[PDB]
């Protein structure tokens, strides 16, 4: 609710629009909303998730053009595409990476978000329905890598679906659903192959939200200072519209990150991925170096390090009368690592929104982007010493930074004060 | 299972402007053709593909001629007939021989190190490399610990990882001691077992990475055009960032 | 003046022109893929056809249509007058592109006796009924009510011309090559 | 537009939100717009296409989790559906009739909009969205009809990517382009499923701006007599808010639609089919009975009626020295039937909005509405005489409606008055 | 071709409380056996439904051991082996034999009047009175207008309408004259073919009627199931109608 | 009073009904149709297994071992004590649903040489590597790291189970009827 400038009818074919469906002025308030000067380039990754949408949608519509969703055919479909179809080859890379570089763009738009407070008040709509998207983001991946059907799209279906068969009472039930029968077979296939479809539908609606959420409240910036909204004249200090100062910035960001995007695609394009998937499912043998998909690894090594003989483990046994053992307790830890980010608005006590004044937080914080490194690291790694241990100590510190460490710095810490103005950092 | 190490062969291919060498992939399909084809079949790969630009590049007649050879089941017909080069190589004739058409893509050959991947972005995957390696790593004297102990039927190569390995060679925790393993698969090559026309030398190493550099291309034949188009995106996207960089500092000037 | 104005206009261009470069191939993987464009010949083995018998064969996705035709059959395609035909060229890839649909410039044999054609109507691609059907003892397109002659000329209908005739001839003595 | 009383934060969790997201607002004056008092059951159809269009997404996406895009097995797939997953023959043919429905009641849509001059300004936007939406769900509903790959879907698929090579100089390119080849097959099929699955949301989005659009404008009502905005005093005499009044006739209306549609479902499920679908395309051979899916009827007896013997297609071929012949007219008569109804609003002279106060106009209107039966009814008969003598009679008053008699009217007819205001017509 | 007249059987299961009589299928599959079948398949029913609810309903095991008398070609064996009772019935024997799994529904006997579609509504499509009619309608002296031209290899049948007829009896423009045509189809019925083990009549007349049913099932396995969801939905809504009415009238009341 | 009150009431509540009448088929159209749920049985032959040597057959979907056990497998599986395993409960179908973990409970016959059961993790469904792999002489899942010893029970990680043991009995003398 920032002070500026709303929409004006100047061409007669705009007047004549304008008096029936004022849709151009929206538009126009929207692309001229007063944008904090200070943003870096850490606000560019938004708009590079945006671009991934896209891309991910329009190469998909073209992929499913080609792509059979059946067992007998779903593989030899894919090579189809690669060596049959005009720039196939291309468009399936394309596809491919494009969840990469949607996944490595979210984590820094998470990371920037965890560290300037941008899920503070007043903005925890904007943060929980961008987890929902990301909850989303995962489903809809899982999916896609399902399609292929090589190795590790066939037991990471297998896998996955096999979370749900963990949850106690209903979840033989529930998995059997999933499957549309005793194993994964073509009805699996073929389900997924819709929902792969429907998901990036949501996840644009979604997303629609979330843009309008952020526009309610007004971008954060790196201060965390809010712009003044006592008259048009001081606001226009702390900014400058969104058209054109950031929409370029933006769009110049977006150019470089797509220069790196097709060296990858153009000169290593099966590099982030898994040379197993060349192989053709087998239900009758799981390949030994199974590993998932890198943006899956933290929360896949979350997952492994608590087997049976953790204590903690071994205690919640004890406790629940063995309702929840470690396959079970491995399951809630990994959904939980992602529910206690969800969570971080009521978690982080400290009323100082940016990180960048807070001293102590600024340690945790920087402790919490390597853990994530090292989960993402341990997750490729076998499950004998250390590594065992290193994931215990990393998925331990994952929650302790959320349930414990937050908290109490929100009380304990001594912040540094901030500018009283966007316009002070600016020029400084 | 686990990695292992495999000779670093200079491929024509590798590095972006890499390129097949035409005359290499004709070799290497008379070595898969003579040798391989007898076990190993190409499913996903179209003979016709032999002619398309960026591979072996055969005139239309020598492939046509060359799809006579396959034995092929006409989809309606039902009753047998000789092949066309609109079918595929066929399927392996040895049932447990994989399907060599993504071979060079489902194998890695650089691992690491420390699980960090900083190899394979300066070495690449190593598909072709490692093919390379297990033509190349039959020994003929077995190693030490399994002297007495190999198992019949199998053969000991230095590059295969995931081979069954005597009781006699795995250390105290069960890792085994062998660089290599024991393979279903017998040495295939031996010394000038392929005549090449233009009298090339065919020396189990020639071959190799001959057919090596052939099974690159079955399973990735657009790959120079796949980095065309990489140099080609580069270069726009390069100027378009330049020009969006200076329309970008000219417009901020007017403010900081 | 111009220095700045230029930078923005030669901005937006690269733009446009990278964009075009990312719509093409959007449109261009619905072109046909190699595995189509391996448009074949194919052989037809002809001995078992009496006259007064159509053998309706598939090629490149399409129907053909061979006809031996009988005498009433040639009879009545001789009868007609170039004049009088709504489509006057031959559509015969198996000879001169200026050819007129005379009878004889629509068989392969000089008897006349061997009709081979696209059984495409010309309209919008049904295959029309032969046996002898529609209004002038040939074929009816029962998609909009096309009618062609017992040559395969249009008479009648919203079909502009006559079926056509693709490369074509007796390799043998019972065999045909389509293609 | 109309004076209304606006949306309060009353709950704790409400104020909350609403300092966050306002979507609960947005909601509520969306749900509270004064509508006239005087809507007729003719103003129901709107909410009966919301329904059918969600309920041809849902059926549609669980249809698509069991059926596969592939010739040697889409039949045989629609047939699994049928006899093995559960609730299948009952999906299948609500998703086949609920496309009749769909189209039952754009029709009757689209004539009530043509009756009362809804198209008329300020209307025109509202118009032009909703004549995009109807070219979506016709090419929507082609598509999707090929899917069972039957006899019917193989030729209509030949027939209408054939109307695209009518097109001169480009027209052969075109028709190659979205057969992905020589002729209707497997690459054919597979995209088709694509664009199937793809159509339904861009008419979801288009849905979404033709509900902004008339909801900017206010609705318009029977008398054509706007509401009174100069104050909320007399707006209300004219109005009474949408919820509860009219969401619930509507929603009345909407189950006594569904009884009938539930009743056709259960009862006579293949009534408004064709039985030849039932039969496996055969791609060397055309029904002797082919005919189009009903609600295609009417524009495919328009296009037939232009054979080379018409006098009017013999002058065009003449004048554009061949270019156009009876093939490319026919293509031209049938997609400008659809375009002069989209210019109806520059069609139509007379500044009188409501037909009912129209005395001539109410004349050719009926002859219009008579006119459509019939040429739906034509379009189901032979080509033969009598027939193509009705049809071309018919597509001939088409024409004369919106080309002739409409604007002529304009300057013409003597319109009897209206009401001065809904409130006077409501009361009577 | 064209449209014609049906013999207008009562089948039970017509009329929205029509429901199969599982006797009925049961002798008319023992028809399709020993008769049709010989020629026509029904590649898309399971034989396992002969087992389901709302037909002919047969024990498991009886269904078990008919299956037996199919001889199918395993899906990965290649090799040959007795029917399950998960196969589908096979393939058409004779290449011109229509697949019999649709018939019913892929036929229309009412038609009209003037195509207003008016019989339909009150008649149904007709697909199996239509069986029945062509079962039914091959008579033993052709019309006259043929007596010496018939089709060799062809039937004359009074119902089916789009066979070949005759030159000799196509009247000045075209149309024929007689009320059937020409059908590839030999008569395939004669009193009592087949023994109905509780000794029913199996007139001509009956097994064309019993035969039909089973088609008719074997076209809507679920015919029954649809007429029950029906019923349920129209109750549902009928109720919430008239509540919804009273709550519209009510809720009005306060204006009008 | 409560009679437009009660109507309001008695409306939503039919509404409400119906709309979970059309909910729930839309969630069941997912749950096995009746062409899987035809779960058959099926008879392997054996005479070909040398001990050593695990047969994996597919059956609804899913591996199931045959492994015919050496002397080391018996011996080594023999060896351990109840209170020694992770699962005590023998997950055999084929026998009570209280029997206990002991090498005897987990083999089709008394000379315990036949090890027949479900090739499926009982963590997240993958199928464990055998060749007598792992720290147990068993099998070892690469998936998250299970252990299972020679007669297939679970001994490290997070797998909670025995690998199942499915209906299974020879037939005759060379063949096993699984199901
Ligand atoms: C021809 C020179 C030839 C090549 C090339 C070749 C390659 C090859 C590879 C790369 C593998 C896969 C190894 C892996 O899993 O990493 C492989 C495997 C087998 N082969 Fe082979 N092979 C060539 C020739 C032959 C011939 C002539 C035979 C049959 C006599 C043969 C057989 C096999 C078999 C069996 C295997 C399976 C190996 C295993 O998993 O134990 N090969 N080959
Ligand atoms: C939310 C954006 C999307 C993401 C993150 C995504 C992700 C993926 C992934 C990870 C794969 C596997 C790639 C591979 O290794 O082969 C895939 C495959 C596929 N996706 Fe998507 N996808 C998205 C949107 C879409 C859409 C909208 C469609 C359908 C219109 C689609 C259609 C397909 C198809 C057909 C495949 C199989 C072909 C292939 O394997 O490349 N995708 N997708
Ligand atoms: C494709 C999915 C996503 C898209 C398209 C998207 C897009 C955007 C855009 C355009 C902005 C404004 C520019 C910026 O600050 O970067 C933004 C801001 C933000 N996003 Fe997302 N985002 C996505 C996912 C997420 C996720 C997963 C989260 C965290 C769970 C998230 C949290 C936020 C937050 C907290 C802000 C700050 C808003 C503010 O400054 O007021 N977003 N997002
Ligand atoms: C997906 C199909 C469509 C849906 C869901 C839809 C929905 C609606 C709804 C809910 C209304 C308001 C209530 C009513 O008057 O019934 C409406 C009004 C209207 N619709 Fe549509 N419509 C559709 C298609 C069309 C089409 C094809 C046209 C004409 C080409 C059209 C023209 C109009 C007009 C002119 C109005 C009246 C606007 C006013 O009163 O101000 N609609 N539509
Ligand atoms: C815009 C609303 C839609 C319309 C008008 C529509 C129309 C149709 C029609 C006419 C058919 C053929 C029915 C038959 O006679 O068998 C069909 C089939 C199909 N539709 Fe849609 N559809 C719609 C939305 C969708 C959506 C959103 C999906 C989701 C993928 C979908 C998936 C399918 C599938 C899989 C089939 C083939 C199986 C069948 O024949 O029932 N449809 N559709
Ligand atoms: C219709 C069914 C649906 C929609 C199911 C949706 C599930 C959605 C979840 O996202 C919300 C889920 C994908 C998400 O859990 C939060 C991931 C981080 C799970 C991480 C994951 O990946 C693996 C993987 O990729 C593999 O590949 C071969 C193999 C795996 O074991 C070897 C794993 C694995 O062990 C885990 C935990
Ligand atoms: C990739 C997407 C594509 C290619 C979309 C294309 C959309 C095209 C148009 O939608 C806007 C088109 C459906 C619409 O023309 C306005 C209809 C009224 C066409 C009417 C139509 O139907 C036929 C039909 O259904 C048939 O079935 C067996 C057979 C047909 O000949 C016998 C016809 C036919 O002769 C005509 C004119
Ligand atoms: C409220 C509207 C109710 C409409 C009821 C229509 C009853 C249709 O009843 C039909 C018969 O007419 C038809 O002959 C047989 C064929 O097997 O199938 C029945 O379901
Ligand atoms: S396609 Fe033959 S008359 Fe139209
Ligand atoms: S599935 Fe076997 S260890 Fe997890
Ligand atoms: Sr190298
Ligand atoms: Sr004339
Ligand atoms: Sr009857």
């Amino acid at each position: 609710g920032i002070p500026h400038d709303h929409y004006e009818p100047r061409t007669g074919i705009e007047k004549w629009l304008h008096s029936r469906l004022p849709i151009v002025a929206l538009a126009y308030d929207t692309i001229m909303i007063p944008t904090p000067r200070n943003l870096n380039w850490m606000w560019i990754w938004g708009v590079v998730l945006a671009f991934c949408l896209v891309l991910q949608i329009v190469t998909g519509i073209v992929l499913a053009m080609h792509y059979t969703p059946h067992v007998d055919l779903a593989f030899a479909s894919v090579e189809h595409i690669m060596r049959n179809v005009n720039g196939g080859f291309m468009l399936r890379y394309l596809h491919a990476n494009g969840a990469s570089l949607f996944f490595i763009a979210v984590y820094l738009h998470i990371f920037r978000g965890l560290y300037y407070g941008s899920y503070k008040a007043p903005r925890e709509v904007t943060w929980i329905v961008g987890m929902l998207i990301y909850l989303a983001m995962m489903a809809t991946a899982f999916m896609g890598y399902v399609l292929p059907w090589g190795q590790m799209s066939f037991w990471g279906a297998t896998v996955i679906t096999g979370l749900f068969g963990a949850i106690p009472g209903i979840g033989h039930s529930i998995q059997t659903w999933l499957l549309g029968g005793p194993a994964v077979d073509n009805a699996t296939l073929n389900r997924f192959f819709s929902l792969h479809y429907l998901l990036p539908f949501v996840i644009a609606a979604l997303v629609a939200i979330h843009i309008w959420a952020f526009h309610s409240t007004g971008n954060n910036n790196p201060t965390g200072v809010e712009v003044r909204r006592t008259s048009k004249a001081e606001a226009q200090k702390d900014t400058v519209p969104f058209w054109p100062y950031f929409i370029i910035k933006d769009v110049f960001a977006l150019a470089v990150v797509l220069l790196v995007f097709f060296a990858i695609v153009g000169f290593m394009p099966n590099y982030l991925g898994h040379p197993d998937n060349y192989i053709e499912a087998n239900p009758l043998r799981t390949p030994a170096h199974i590993v998932p998909e890198w943006y899956f690894l933290p929360f896949y090594a979350i997952l492994r390090a608590f087997t049976a003989d953790v204590w903690v483990v071994q205690i919640a046994n004890f406790i629940s009368f063995g309702i929840i053992d470690a396959k079970f307790f491995g399951v809630l830890a990994m959904f939980g690592a992602i529910l206690v980010m969800a969570l971080v608005p009521w978690l982080d006590t400290s009323p100082v929104r940016s990180g960048r004044y807070r001293p102590m937080f600024k340690i945790y914080f920087w402790l919490l982007a390597a853990d994530f490194v090292i989960l993402t690291w341990v997750g490729a790694q076998q499950t004998t010493f250390p590594y065992d241990w290193i994931s215990l100590i990393a998925s331990a510190y994952w929650f302790a930074y959320f349930l414990v460490i937050l908290p109490i710095l929100g009380a304990i810490e001594k912040p540094v004060a901030p500018p009283a103005t966007i316009e002070e950092d600016f020029n400084a | 299972a686990g990695g292992g190490h495999v000779e670093d062969v200079p491929f024509s291919f590798e590095g972006p402007f890499g390129t097949f060498d035409q005359h290499q992939l004709q070799r290497g399909l008379q070595v898969y053709t003579e040798v391989c084809a007898a076990c190993h079949g190409m499913k996903f790969v179209p003979i016709r593909s032999l002619s398309e630009p960026g591979g072996p590049e055969l005139p239309e007649d020598q492939v046509r001629a060359y799809a006579t050879q396959f034995t092929v089941t006409d989809e309606e017909t039902g009753e047998d007939r000789e092949g066309k080069p609109t079918d595929h190589f066929p399927h392996s004739a040895l049932e447990n021989a994989p399907d060599l058409s993504l071979m060079a893509k489902a194998r890695a050959g650089f691992h690491g190190p420390m699980g960090t991947g900083i190899s394979q972005l300066f070495n690449g995957i190593g598909g072709p490399e490692y093919i390379y390696s297990v033509l190349t790593g039959f020994p003929e004297e077995p190693p030490k610990c399994a002297e007495g102990h190999e198992p019949d039927g199998f053969y000991y190569n230095r590059a295969f990882q995931n081979g069954s390995v005597p009781d006699t060679c795995k250390d105290a925790n069960g890792v085994k001691t062998t660089a290599g393993s024991w393979i279903a698969m017998p040495p295939p090559l031996m010394d000038d077992l392929v005549e090449y026309a233009d009298g090339h030398d065919a020396s189990v190493h020639a071959m190799a990475e001959d057919v090596s550099a052939f099974l690159m291309w079955a399973a990735e034949p657009k790959l120079m055009a796949r980095k065309q188009a990489g140099f080609t995106a580069v270069m726009f996207l390069t100027v378009l960032s330049v020009l969006l960089y200076l329309t970008n500092k000219r417009l901020w000037a007017g403010v900081k | 003046g111009t220095r700045r104005d230029f930078l923005y206009y030669a901005t937006a261009g690269a733009g446009a022109v990278a964009t075009g470069a990312a719509v093409w191939p959007l449109i261009n993987q619905m072109n046909p893929s190699a595995d189509v464009q391996a448009l074949a010949s194919i052989f037809v083995d002809v001995s078992s056809v009496e006259p007064g018998v159509q053998l309706t064969v598939k090629f490149l996705g399409k129907p053909i249509f061979i006809r031996r035709r009988t005498e009433a059959d040639i009879e009545l395609g001789r009868s007609v007058q170039l004049g009088q035909l709504v489509d006057t060229n031959a559509r015969n890839a198996n000879i001169d592109a200026g050819a007129e649909a005379t009878d004889q410039n629509r068989t392969l044999d000089e008897a006349g006796e061997w009709l081979v054609m696209w059984g495409v109507c010309t309209h919008l691609g049904c295959s029309p009924i032969g046996g002898v059907s529609g209004d002038f003892g040939g074929w009816f397109c029962p998609c909009h009510g096309s009618h062609y002659d017992s040559a395969g000329r249009i008479r009648k209908g919203p079909a502009p011309e006559n079926l056509p005739i693709p490369l074509a001839k007796f390799i043998d003595e019972t065999t045909i090559q389509l293609g």
